[PDB]
């Protein structure tokens, strides 16, 4: 997101992950849009939680599967 | 054989005394110092 | 994103030396440790 956007992907993700460590724990992404500030939770920039979750099982799901396929047959053409 | 292994020996004990001198101290072998420090810097480099 | 293009491009030879580097790295790497193989030249 931070390297479609326009910022130091290295930079950015860095300093969202210090921000929500050190700091407190918050809503801080990438400013995709324009924005005055980080910390989506006063930008209001929501997503629905299951969708996130539907998101992420898929990937694992699919990660799964391309893992636990060891061999691939093609057969020919005639 | 035996002056040329005592030669070899002797040479190895000196370079050894003489870390020891420069620095005074040992510390563990087989690769201990390595991961305690690597997960050390690690634990720290998260406040970077 | 997009860098500069670089029409003549240095990081080739940083390239080839670190590909030489981790090369020799590489080589001697087996032979750490009492149990280290032996090399023959």
């Amino acid at each position: 997101l931070a390297e479609n956007s326009g910022l130091d992907p290295i930079g950015t993700l860095s300093t969202l992950k210090s921000k929500q460590l050190k700091e407190k724990i918050s809503n801080i992404g990438v400013d995709c849009l324009g924005y005055g500030s980080n910390d989506m939770k006063e930008l209001f920039v929501v997503d629905p939680f299951i969708g996130k979750k539907q998101q992420i099982l898929l990937a694992t799901q699919l990660c799964r599967m391309i893992l636990k396929i060891d061999n691939v047959i093609i057969s020919g053409k005639d | 054989m035996i002056i040329d292994e005592t030669e070899r020996s002797l040479h190895d004990a000196l370079c050894v005394i003489r870390c020891l001198v420069k620095e005074r101290g040992l510390i563990a072998g087989g690769g201990a110092p390595e991961i305690e420090i690597s997960r050390r810097l690690s634990k720290e480099a998260r406040s970077m | 994103n997009a860098t500069f293009k670089n029409k003549e491009k240095p990081q080739e030879v940083r390239k080839a030396n670190i590909i030489a580097a981790r090369s020799v790295a590489d080589a001697i790497r087996t032979s750490l440790g009492p149990k280290g193989m032996d090399k023959m030249i």
